[PDB]
Parts: structure tokens; C-alpha cells; sequence
């Protein structure tokens, strides 16, 4: 390969793991790396934020141990009622839709902190400290756990604004997950428009957009002009 | 009053999902005597409560 | 014979009589060596837990004392309305029915005892207390009496859970008995999938445990590349 090609591959699987979902491990590392932006900073305010973003990724972090318990005490109980496959299909119905419905609550408790998080980050009005790499790292971190929490529930649509939010921060406009969801987040939104028979002005909008990251995700992990960027171009045409 | 108000007896030998049967078939219809009478005076209790107040 | 095939024949024979149905000179040795076992373990539990045991296993040995002197009081009376076969035959049954029910409170009454002595044994939470010798030459003695109470009444598909958990106690794995129950009751179960049309991955999951149980208990009693080893290997490939 090139040694442009071999940087890329490098960056790419680092992206992937800056997208990975939430565990212990990547959550002492973020928190010791974002820890460290509050270091430098000395900012009451950037600290605030960072105490209210940790309380919403504690929130996730507390459902994700809550839904492995729930999920084992049900599997630990005796089934006596449970001799045909409906009951079964009953109970595991029981099952899924109490757990998304702890989940929905969760993810709401930390989209209070995360916006708590960013309504501090709003109280830095200095244009100097606004543009500081510590600003804008734990204000991406906000918005990626954000837009991850809405994500991981299908509620795509909301995470177009916080998607397009991260992008426009410190080179974020070249990471590959970042336009993986946004291109699918778009393609959810032009099939609602499909499936509900909605205008065609969104149709082609939500089209154009989902088209447009599905482009720039295939340039940045595969180069422009590769034999996967070429197939796209036809593709999109 | 729950279900352990007495002997809670499901199921019958032959294939089951679970790891338990039913136990003598004569003291299954018993035991269902049983049940009924433990709650059956319960509630009088209460009625019997009503009827204080 | 080798020194193991000397050994290996004086613990086969020292099992079945391990394995023996229950009598007073058994009953004797076992609850004398009990007690010496629990005035060393000193633990009110372990006490307790020997005592319904014990209360358990006196069910056992006074129901078959009912069942010589029941029998006996039957043998005894003048039948006057025994003039016909099918009458004999009628009250054969009436006799084999009326032992049979009271064998059954027996042993209803014999495992509540058993339970209860479960249930004190779980009370004794220290590790260092569970992994005493005392604690599962008990624990052992009581499975053992509720997968033979049971056995003894055909009540086979209920001695494997109970068989499972003897195994898995302080080499007990090793005794030929307990693999040949596990292998005859997971038998029965296969032939009960058999009879009543049941589906075929409870068919090959019975059958799987019967051959794996099978082949251990011939491994254990006759040695490995025995005659009897070979055999069971290449019937069940």
C-alpha cells in the first residue's frame, strides 16, 4: 500500500473504536482523556459540564448492568406456564418491551445530562476559549454518547441535528462512522418519506443527503478513485 | 396469599418444558380442597373483619 | 491382574455396596459415622441438616418394616370371595396398589426431610466450610438416599438433576452406580420421546446423555481399550 493508505487503515480502525459502544475499559479511558482537557482548561463551567456528561454515561453505563440482571432473573425463573410456543413468544414479549421501556427512561436521564452538559459548555463565551481543543473534544464526546444513546434505540431521525452538530467540530468531518450514521440516519427518513407517501421534496432531500455521506464515508476509509469509491460514483449518479 | 398457599402442583409425567411434576393424582384434588379452604376462610376472616367495623 | 485392576475391582464392589438398598446395618454405620463427622465439623447447620437426614432416611427404614408387616397381615386372612382367577388377580392388585401408595407418602415424606436438610447445608456460606469433608460426605449421603427413594418408585426423568449435582461433588464422578442411573434414567426419557412422538432434539439429547453415561461407566468399571470399552465405542460412532 501507500503510505497515505496504511496512515488511513491505522485511523480508521482508531475511529471505529472511538465509536465502539460503551464498557468499562473505554469508559476509564475517556474519562481519564477527558479528564485531561479539565486539566489544562481550569474552567468552572468546562467542569460542570464534564461532572454532568459522566453522571448521563454513569446513566447508560448503570442500564447496560441493569438489563443483564433483568434479563438473567427472568432466564433464573421456573416457566410452569410456558407449554406452547405462543407462551414462550408471550413471555419473551414481556421480556424485550420492559427492557427497551428501562432503556427509553436511561437513555432519557442522560440526554438531561448531556444537554445539561452542553447548556454549561454554552456559558463559555469567550471566543478563545470556545476554539480550544478542550472545548471541542469533550463537546464532540457529548454529542457522539448523544447520538449513540438515540442510535442504539432506533431513533434515528433525532440524531441527524447532533450528527451534523459533530462534523462541523475539529476535523470530525473526517471520520468514517460519523458519515456511516448520518448516510443511514438519511436513508431512514427517505424510506418514512416512501412508506407514509410524504412530499417529494423530502423524498429527494433525505435521498440527495443519504447519498452525499454515503460518498464521503467511501472516499475517506477507501480513497478517492478506488475500485469502491468508482462503483459508488455510478451508484449515486 | 400467593401462589405457595399450598402445594403448588403443575404438569403431568410425559413431555415438559420444566423440571417438575405433579405428585400423587389423589392428593392433587386434595391439595386443590386445600387451596380453597386456606383462602376461602382468609376471606371470611376479612368478612367476618367487615362485619366488626 | 495389575495393581490398578486389583484396585479398580475393590472400589467397583466397595460402590455397589455404597449404592446398596438401605438396611439396619447400613443405616447403622452410616448415621454412627455422621455423627463423629459432625461433632469434628462443629457447625449448628451441618448439625441440623444431619438431623433431618437422619429423620429422612427413619421415613425410608420404617416404611419398609410397613411393607413385610402388611403383606404379612394379608397373607394371613381367610378369603372367602377368592373363589374365581380374575378375583385373585383383582386383589393382587388391590394389595400391590394399597404398598405402593403408602411407599409413595413415604417417599414424599422421606424427601421433605431431604429437602430441609438441603436447605441447612445452604446456610453455611463460608467457603471455607463448604469444601470441608464433612460438608460433602453429608450433601452426598443425602442425594444419594432422594435418587434412590425415587428410583425406587420408577420416578426416573426426577433423579437426574440430583444425580447431576452427586457427580459434581468431590470425585463422585468416578462411581460406576451413579453413571449407570444417569445412563438408565436418561434411557427412559428417550424412550418416553419415543412413545409420545416428542421432538427430535429432546430424542438425540437423551440419547446423546445415555451413550456419554453408558460408555463412563464402562470406562470406570472395565478400564479404557478394554473388550467392554472397544464395544460401547464402536456401537455408539
Amino acid at each position: 500500500l501507500t503510505e497515505d493508505q496504511k496512515k488511513k487503515k491505522k485511523e480508521i480502525m482508531e475511529q471505529e473504536s472511538l465509536w465502539k459502544n460503551p464498557d468499562f475499559k473505554g469508559y476509564n479511558k475517556t474519562f481519564q482523556e477527558l479528564h485531561q482537557l479539565s486539566k489544562t482548561f481550569a474552567n468552572n463551567q468546562f467542569r460542570l459540564a464534564l461532572s454532568n456528561y459522566q453522571s448521563g454515561v454513569n446513566t447508560i453505563m448503570k442500564n447496560r448492568d441493569w438489563v443483564e440482571q433483568y434479563r438473567k432473573e427472568e432466564a433464573e425463573k421456573k416457566r410452569l406456564d410456558e407449554k406452547w410456543y405462543w407462551q414462550k413468544v408471550d413471555r419473551k414479549a414481556r421480556e424485550e418491551r420492559v427492557v427497551y421501556r428501562e432503556k427509553m427512561k436511561a437513555k432519557q436521564d442522560a440526554l438531561n445530562y448531556f444537554s445539561k452538559a452542553i447548556n454549561h459548555l454554552d456559558e463559555i463565551k469567550n471566543p478563545d476559549l470556545r476554539e480550544r481543543p478542550e472545548f471541542k473534544r469533550l463537546l464532540s464526546d457529548v454529542y457522539r454518547s448523544w447520538i449513540m444513546a438515540e442510535y442504539d434505540l432506533q431513533n434515528l431521525p433525532q440524531t441527524i441535528p447532533i450528527l451534523e452538530l459533530y462534523i462541523e467540530i475539529d476535523d470530525n468531518e473526517k471520520e468514517y462512522p460519523a458519515h456511516k450514521y448520518l448516510a443511514s440516519a438519511y436513508s431512514f427518513e427517505e424510506n418514512m418519506i416512501k412508506k407514509t407517501k410524504g412530499p417529494d421534496d423530502m423524498l429527494f432531500k433525505y435521498r440527495y443527503k443519504k447519498n452525499v455521506h454515503l460518498l464521503r464515508a467511501t472516499e475517506l476509509k477507501y480513497g478517492k478513485d478506488s475500485p469502491e469509491y468508482k462503483h459508488i460514483v455510478n451508484v449515486i449518479n | 396469599t400467593m401462589t405457595a398457599r399450598s402445594l403448588n402442583l403443575k404438569g403431568q409425567s410425559g413431555e415438559l418444558l420444566s423440571l417438575s411434576t405433579a405428585d400423587k393424582s389423589n392428593d392433587a384434588i386434595g391439595t386443590l380442597d386445600a387451596a380453597l379452604t386456606r383462602i376461602s376462610k382468609q376471606r371470611a376472616n376479612l368478612g367476618a373483619y367487615f362485619n366488626r367495623l
